RNA sequence: AAACUUUCAACAACGGAUCUCUUGGUUCUGGCAUCGAUGAAGAACGCAGCGAAAUGCGAUAAGUAAUGUGAAUUGCAGAAUUCCGUGAAUCAUCGAAUCUUUGAACGCACAUUGCGCCCGCCGGUAUUCCGGCGGGCAUGCCUGUUCGAGCGUCAU
RNA sequence: CCCACCCAUACCCCGCCCUCAGGGUAGAAACGAUGCCCUGAGGAGUAGGCGGCCGUGGAGGUCAGUGACGAAGCCUAGGGCGUGAGCCCGGGUCGAACGGCCUCUAGUGCAGAUCUUGGUGGUAGUAGCAAAUACUUCAAUGAGAACUUGAAGGACCGAAGUGGGGAAAGGUUCCAUGUGAACAGCGGUUGGACAUGGGUUAGUCGAUCCUAAGCCAUAGGGAAGUUCCGUUUCAAAGGGGCAC
RNA sequence: CGGGACCGAGGACCGCGCUCUGCAAGGAUGCUGGCGUAAUGGUCACCAGCGACCCGUCUUGAAACACGGACCAAGGAGUCAAGGUUUUGCGCGAGUGUUUGGGUGUAAAACCCGCACGCGUAAUGAAAGUGAACGUAGGUGAGAGCUUCGGCGCAUCAUCGAC
RNA sequence: AGGUUGACCUCGGAUCAGGUAGGAGGACCCGCUGAACUUAAGCAUAUCAAUAAGCGGAGGAAAAGAAACCAACAGGGAUUGCCCUAGUAACGGCGAGUGAAGCGGCAACAGCUCAAAUUUGAAAGCUGGCUUCGGCCCGCGUUGUAAUUUGGAGAGGAUGCUUUGGGCGAGGCUCCUUCUGAGUUCCCUGGAACGGGACGCCACAGAGGGUGAGAGCCCCGUAUAGUUGGAAGCCAAGCCUGUGUAAAGCUCCUUCGACGAGUCGAGUAGUUUGGGAAUGCUGCUCAAAAUGGGAGGUAAAUUUCUUCUAAAGCUAAAUACCGGCCAGAGACCGAUAGCGCACAAGUAGAGUGAUCGAAAGAUGAAAAGCACUUUGAAAAGAGGGUUAAAUAGCACGUGAAAUUGUUGAAAGGGAAGCGCUUGUGACCAGACUUGCGCCCGGCGGAUCAUCCGGUGUUCUCACCGGUGCACUCCGCCGGGCUCAGGCCAG
C-alpha cells in the first residue's frame, strides 16, 4: 500500500504517464535483469538496457535465442537483437521486436559511465543492507 | 414559509471541505505552537461577567485585563503583552470583586511564570534564574487557566438553626410592594411636592 | 456540469406542416444546425433533473445507537457459528474469542511481516489468511477503470491495545491481505460487520480484552443496553415443568385425517 | 409448372447496435500567488534535408548557451561515438542569450510594407551627389535642472 | 294447442390455480413454525388505492463461484421451467472478462410525443436528363471515342458579338508535362478536376502627392463612466534677419 | 333389472357402518395384449372448419369527427433540496440531540469530548402581569384483564364537579 | 548706472536628469449604474431584485477593523467568519410575501499613526548631483521638515530605583540530488504464461502501471528509515564583548490638559431598508457648539441618568474563490454518454458582421500490411502463403435490426396478419436400456459373534490392536424365483 500523498494509484495517469515519457524516462523503463554471473559479480539486479549488450531471450516464442543488442527502439519500446529476425513475404529480414524484460544480459557492453552505474548500483545496495542489518 | 423565490442555486454553500479545513486548522494550531515554544500557545484572559439579566448568572474569559488591574497586581502595561497577558483599555472595573478575582489571576500568573533573560550571558534581577528555569510547564492558558466556576454552587447545607427568617410579609408581596413603589414613586413625589408647596402657601 | 446542454443558440421553429417544435441550432454551414437542442430526449441535450452536489451524501446516526450497534457486533463475534455463517474459517481455532498473550505482540515482536504470519498461522488464522489470499478475483465492471480493480475476501481483525501493545504490529501486520487491525478503544462497526453481516473473525491480545471493560466504562452517555428477553433458550422455556404442568391437553395432532 | 408477391431457414450483403476497452470528461479535496512601456494577453508572417496541419521555435528560427544524464534518432535519406568521452538524444533541467511585423503600441500615418526629423559610422570620383548601417524623436503627471514671461508684490 | 329436440363463460358434479376465513401442530423422534396438515366459501373491472415479484448500471459482504481446455456479446424451423414479466440449457459465432445469494444505491424498464440522432425501404430503374437552329467523313491516340486531336465539310455569333481589352470580385483558376479513383446529372484518352514543376522584371503605367463630400487627434468644455462635443476655439500653438 | 358416456382427487392404520371368515363401509384396482420407438408427446410451416375491425390519444354521457404513426437501432419524461404532516421500524426517555467546534486517527472514514444552544418539561393575556391538588389527583355509568369471588378496575367514552 | 541693478510670487518651454500610468485577467473582492420575464386573478405600491446586463478599481485574498459600539447587566469591549438568536422583532395593495440585531458557544486574535504646543541656546529633517566614499555642492523647506504628545492619555513638576548596543553561534527545519526486497525453478494448456499444478522466497514494500492472456519476487515504481552531493533562507541552546554621553520604564502631585466645520444637525426631494412612527445614502436650502456633541428603535417641552468621543489615517489571522498554476481522489460518465471538443476542436464549415459551430476512437502480440505464378488496360480476381485466427486485408475487434441477393421449402380466384382445434410434412426433447430382495452352486479374502487392553464419547455407545479357522461375515461370477420398472391400448 502506498503512503506518500505525492504518489498516485491511478491506472489513466499511470498509463499516460507510461506511453508519453520522453526518452530518458523510457531509457530507465526499459530495464533488463542481469544474469547469475553477472549479478554475483557487480551486486547489481538490474541496469538500463543499451546497444552493444549481449543478452539471452527467456520469454516468448525465441526462447534461448542470444545475441547482441543492435538497436534500441525507444519509440516502440522494443529492442533488437541480431539474427532474431523474421523474412518478410519478399524474403527479406526485419528484425522482431523484444521487450527489455523478456530478456537477461549476459555480457554488458562496458565503458566508465558504464562502470559508474554499476559502482554506485552496488554502493546504494549495500549501504542499505548494512544500515537496515 | 420556504424562502425559495430568489435565485438560490446560485448561493448554495456546501461544506465538503469540513474535515480537510480541520485538518488544516490543527496543522496551522502545530504550527503556531512550535514557532511558540516554549511559550503558552494562547494569552492569558481575565474572568468577566456576562452582561444582560438572562446571562449574568455566568462568567467567561474576557478579552484583556484592565489598567487598573495590571497596576494593582504590579505589571507594567508595557511589558503585559510581551509575557502572555491581554490587557484591555476599554474595560473598567465597576465593583471591587471582579477586580479583586483578576488581580489575584494576575499574582497567580506571575508567581507561575518564568522569564528567561534577553541575553543569556548577563541576566537580570528580574529574570528567572537557570536553576529555577527547569520545570514541568503548560502550553494551554485556556485550560490551565481556564473558568474554574462559572456558575454558583446550585446546593449547599446549613443547619436547621440557621434557618433565615425570610422577608416581613412574604416574598411574593415583597415582590408585588416593589413594583408598585416603582409605578407610584413619581406619582407620590408630585403629591409631595405639591402638599409642601400648600403647606408653605397657608402656613 | 451546470451548463452542459445549454452552450447552444436555438429557438422553435414553430408550429407548422413539417417538423416538431422542439428547438433548433440557427445558423448553417454544418451538420449541427438545424437539429434539436436542450431536450431530454435530444442527442447533446440537457439530461432530466440534472445532479446536484447538494445531495444528501452523509447520514447522521444517533450516537448510542452506533455504540448499540458496536456491541452487538462485539456479541456476535464471540459466537462461532456465526464465524462460520459469515464465512470464517475458524475450524482449527482452539477458542472463541482468540486471546494470544500480549508478549506475543508488544514491543517490535511481530514488527516482521513474516513473524506476524508466523504468529497468525501457530494461534490458527492460516487457513483464513489462506482463504483471503486464494480469493483473490478480478471484479465485475467499470470499477476496474474507476480503481477498485480486485476484490477478495475479509479475513481476521486484530485488536491490540496502543498503550500497552506499541503500534508496530500495524506495520508488522500491514502487508498480509485481508488482515486488519484496530486499536481497543477505537473499534469500528464497518470492520465489526462487514457488508452489514455479523460475526467478525477477531484475535485479541490479553491486554486489549484487559481493556475493553474500562473502554465500556469510559462511554458517557452510554450503558450496555438491557434485553428485553431474560432467557434465549426458546425450547428450555416451553419445555420447562412450569408451563407444561398448567397446559391444556392436545386439540390435535400435526397431521390430521380426512374426514371426508 | 415457372416467373412474380409473401412466409420460414442457411449463407452472403447493407448498416454500425451490443459487449469489452479508454493517454478523455465531470465533481470533490489539498497546496501556491507569479502578467505588462525591462513591451503583456492577442494577431500576422516565417523557420526542418525531405511538412500541409498539430507541436516547438524566431533570420542564433522543430532552435543557441549552461547544468544534468549517458548512447541514441528513426518514415526515408545522410551521418554518428575515438565507447574509456568537453558526449548522441524530437532527452531532462534551466539561472545566460536570441526573440521578425505588430498589438496598451509610442516620430506622423496605415485600406500605403507611405512620408518624415535629429545625431553618428561606413562605402561609391566626392565640400555639395547617391547608397547602406547604428542610436533616437508619443501622451498625461511627479521630483529636480536650466532657459524664460508678466507694474503681480517689492527693494534699490 | 301439443310432443320431442339444439346450445351460454348461466345452473349441477368433479379436477387444478389463487385469495379470504376458520382450526391443528413442543417436558419438541424437532421446523425454509416466514413451514407443514385439515375444513369451507369466493373469482368481471375504467378512474383510483394497496401488496408481491421480474429485470438494468454501480457498492459492501459472501459463494475457497465461472473463465483462453474460451468470459461477455450476438444468431438459432433445437429444448426445459414459470399464469406472467422472465429464467436456464443445447448448437453456431466469438475473443477477456463475468455471474448467483443477502443487503446498499440510482441518470433503472418505451410503440407512440408532426419525437432526438443515425441508418434503411416501397414509390422506382419511375418522374425525366426537351430554351439558346447542327451536325457529318477519314486518319491518329487509346482497353474503350458523338461530346480528344489533325485534316475535310456543313452551320451559328454577325461589330449594342458567342470578338478584342479593362474596373469590382476571385486568387493561381495562367503555362508545360503526366493521371487510377472522385467531380464534369451522360461518356471521356479531354478538363477551370487531380499530381509535379514553371510563370507576373517600370524614374516615364497606376499607387504613392493634392484636395472634394466627409472623418479623426490637439486646446477647451461635458459625462459616474465606457466616452461626447469641439477642428479655430476664451491656447504663451513661430518664422525670418542683423550684430566688434 | 338392463344399455351408454365422463371422471379415479387421496396415499400406513385410525371413522361411521354392514349383508360381519369378510365387504360395494373416510376417493381404482385386478387381468391381458402390442410396441419400446419418433409409436405417444412437442415445435415450426401450410391447408381446412369455426372465431376475430387499427393501435393509441381527445371529446362528451358516448360514438363519429379530428390528431399521431413508412421501417429499424440507440436514447427519451414525477427527479433533488429545504420545510411541514401522518404512519412504520429503532435508540434513549423527563429528557433528548457526539459531528459549529475541540481531541484523535491506519486520515474526507472510524473512535472520543463538552460549554452553550434547539425542541420538550406550563399556560394565559393586546399588555403590565399572574400562573395549575377540597378529596387515596374527585363523583357517577360503562369497560379488557385480574380476583380472596366481596370486589379491584387499564386504555377509552359520556356526564357532573375541582384548579 | 537708478529710465539701473536685483529679490520674490504666479505662470510657461525643453527629445533637459531621473521616474511613473495605460492594456490583459476579472472565479472570488470594492464601488457605480441598473431592468424585464416571474409572483401577486389582471395590475401603476409590491415581488423577482437593492439580481442579470453595462461602467470604473484591486489583491492573493479583497474589504472591514481598534467604538461618537452594544447595552440597561453583578455589565460587556476592534474587525471577520461558523452555529444559534430566528422565520423571531418588524415591513407589507385587494396580500402575495419580505425580514434583521444585541446577548450566548466557537474559529482566529494584535495593535497603532497624525492635526491641533515654540527646537527657539541654534531645521536638530529631506530629494537630487559629484564623489578620493571622508564628504562636498545645487536645492526643498519657517505659509513648518525632525524629536515630543494622541485621550488607554499626556504636559509640567517631585522622587528613587530599574532598562538598553554590537558580534559569533552548536544544533534543527525547508528544497532539489545518489541509492534500496524477493523465482523468470519443474510439469501441463497455449502463438505468447502473466492461467492450472508443485516446490520456494520477500514483505514498514500484496498501491498503480508495463511486459505477446489475471505477475508481490521479469521491469518501472511502492514501504521505511536513512544515505551521497548542492544552494539559499529561517528558527535557535548558548558564548564573546561596550556601558550610560544619551534615551526608556515605574510611583506621586497643586496645576495645566490644545482633541478634525459648509462638518454635525435641521428641513425638503429622490432612493433604500425589517427599521411605509424607530434605517442608511445623495442633491438643494438653512447651518452649530464647548462638559460640548452623538446615541439610548413613538412625536414634543422640562429635569435627570447611562454610554461613548464623529466630521484625518494604518494594520496580520480566522472568511471567499465556475480565473490561473501544481497535485491527490470518486458507490460519477464510458464515444448518440461524459465538456461543444477522448481525434491537426473552438478545428472544418456558415454568416457583411456581431456571432453560430459539427462529424469523427478500437487490424494484429508483432506489419508478419500478401513473395511468387496467372487472368485483366486498370481497379481487381484466382492460386499460393503471413498469422493462433484474413470467419482480423489499412472498407480492418465483435458485427444486432430495418433492408437486400442466392439457395432450399411452401402459399396465393379483389389484402394479409391473429384465436380455438385437427390433419399433413419437416424437425426435435424426454422416457427406456433394468433395479432391489430371497434360494442354490463356484470363487477371492478375512474389518463375522464373544472376550481382553488402549482411546474417545452423548457415560453407554463407539473406534483401534489381538482372538475368527471358515454351518460365520464381505465382495465377485453363474443359474432360478418374487416384486417393482417405459409408451399406447382391451
Amino acid at each position: 500500500m502506498k503512503v506518500r500523498p505525492t504518489v498516485s494509484s491511478s491506472r489513466r495517469k499511470a498509463r499516460k504517464a507510461h506511453f508519453s515519457a520522453p526518452s530518458s524516462v523510457r531509457r530507465v523503463i526499459m530495464s533488463a535483469p542481469l544474469s547469475k554471473e553477472l549479478r554475483e559479480k557487480y551486486n547489481v539486479r538490474s541496469i538500463p538496457i543499451r546497444k552493444g549488450d549481449e543478452v539471452q531471450i527467456v520469454r516468448g516464442a525465441h526462447k534461448d535465442k542470444e545475441g547482441k543488442v543492435t538497436s534500441v527502439y525507444r519509440l516502440k519500446y522494443v529492442i533488437h537483437v541480431e539474427r532474431v529476425t523474421r523474412e518478410k513475404a519478399t524474403g527479406q529480414t526485419v528484425p522482431i521486436g523484444i521487450h527489455p524484460s523478456n530478456v537477461v544480459i549476459t555480457k554488458l557492453h562496458l565503458d566508465k559511465d558504464r562502470e559508474n552505474i554499476l559502482a554506485r548500483i552496488k554502493a546504494g545496495r549495500e549501504q542499505v543492507a548494512k544500515a537496515k542489518g | 414559509n420556504n424562502h425559495f423565490r430568489k435565485h438560490w442555486q446560485r448561493r448554495v454553500r456546501c461544506h465538503f471541505d469540513q474535515p480537510g479545513k480541520k485538518v488544516t486548522r490543527r496543522l496551522a494550531r502545530r504550527a503556531k505552537a512550535a514557532a511558540l515554544a516554549p511559550r503558552p500557545v494562547d494569552k492569558l484572559r481575565p474572568i468577566v461577567r456576562c452582561p444582560t439579566v438572562k446571562y449574568n448568572r455566568r462568567t467567561r474569559l474576557g478579552r484583556g485585563f484592565t489598567l487598573e488591574e495590571l497596576k494593582a497586581a504590579g505589571i507594567p502595561r508595557l511589558l503585559a503583552p510581551t509575557i502572555g497577558i491581554a490587557v484591555d483599555h476599554r474595560r473598567k472595573n465597576l465593583s471591587e470583586e471582579s477586580l479583586a478575582a483578576n488581580v489575584q489571576r494576575l499574582k497567580d500568573y506571575k508567581a507561575r511564570l518564568i522569564l528567561f533573560p534577553r541575553k543569556s550571558n548577563k541576566p537580570k534581577k528580574a529574570d528567572t534564574p537557570k536553576d529555577q528555569q527547569t520545570a514541568e510547564t503548560t502550553t494551554s492558558l485556556r485550560t490551565s487557566f481556564g473558568v474554574e466556576q462559572p456558575l454558583a454552587p446550585g446546593f449547599t447545607e446549613i443547619s436547621k438553626s440557621e434557618i433565615p427568617a425570610g422577608i416581613e410579609g412574604g416574598a411574593y408581596r415583597a415582590l408585588r410592594k416593589a413594583r408598585s413603589d416603582a409605578r407610584l414613586v413619581g406619582v407620590r413625589e408630585k403629591r409631595a411636592k405639591e402638599k409642601a408647596e400648600a403647606e408653605a402657601n397657608k402656613k | 456540469s451546470e451548463k452542459a446542454g445549454h452552450q447552444t443558440s436555438a429557438e422553435s421553429w414553430g408550429t407548422g406542416r413539417a417538423v416538431a417544435r422542439i428547438p433548433r441550432v440557427s445558423g448553417g454551414g454544418t451538420h449541427r444546425a438545424g437539429q434539436g437542442a436542450f431536450g431530454n430526449m435530444c442527442r447533446s441535450g440537457r439530461m432530466f433533473a440534472p445532479t446536484k452536489i447538494w445531495r444528501k451524501w452523509h447520514v447522521k446516526i444517533n450516537q448510542g445507537q452506533k455504540r448499540f450497534a458496536t456491541a452487538s457486533a462485539l456479541a456476535a463475534s464471540a459466537v462461532a457459528p456465526l464465524l462460520m455463517a459469515r464465512g470464517h474459517q475458524v475450524s482449527t481455532v482452539p477458542e472463541v474469542p482468540l486471546v494470544v498473550d500480549s508478549a506475543a505482540v508488544a514491543g517490535d515482536a511481530v514488527a516482521k511481516t513474516a513473524a506476524a504470519y508466523k504468529l497468525l498461522k501457530a494461534i490458527g488464522a492460516g487457513p483464513d489468511v489462506e482463504k483471503v489470499k486464494k480469493s483473490k478475483k478480478l471484479r465485475a465492471g467499470k470499477g476496474k477503470m474507476r480503481g477498485r480493480r480486485h476484490r477478495q475476501r475479509r479475513g481476521p481483525l486484530i485488536v491490540y491495545s496502543p498503550e500497552h501493545d506499541g503500534k508496530e504490529l500495524v506495520k508488522g501486520f500491514r502487508n498480509i491481505p485481508g488482515v486488519e487491525t484496530c486499536p481497543v478503544d477505537a473499534l469500528n462497526l464497518l470492520q465489526l460487520a462487514p457488508g452489514g453481516h455479523l460475526g467478525r473473525f477477531i484475535v485479541w491480545t490479553s491486554a486489549a480484552i484487559k481493556q475493553l471493560d474500562a473502554v465500556y466504562e469510559s462511554k458517557k452517555g452510554f450503558f450496555l443496553p438491557a434485553n428485553i428477553v431474560s432467557q434465549a433458550d426458546l425450547s428450555r422455556l416451553i419445555n420447562s415443568t412450569e408451563i407444561q404442568s398448567v397446559l391444556r391437553a392436545p386439540k390435535g395432532e400435526a397431521r390430521t385425517k380426512r374426514a371426508c
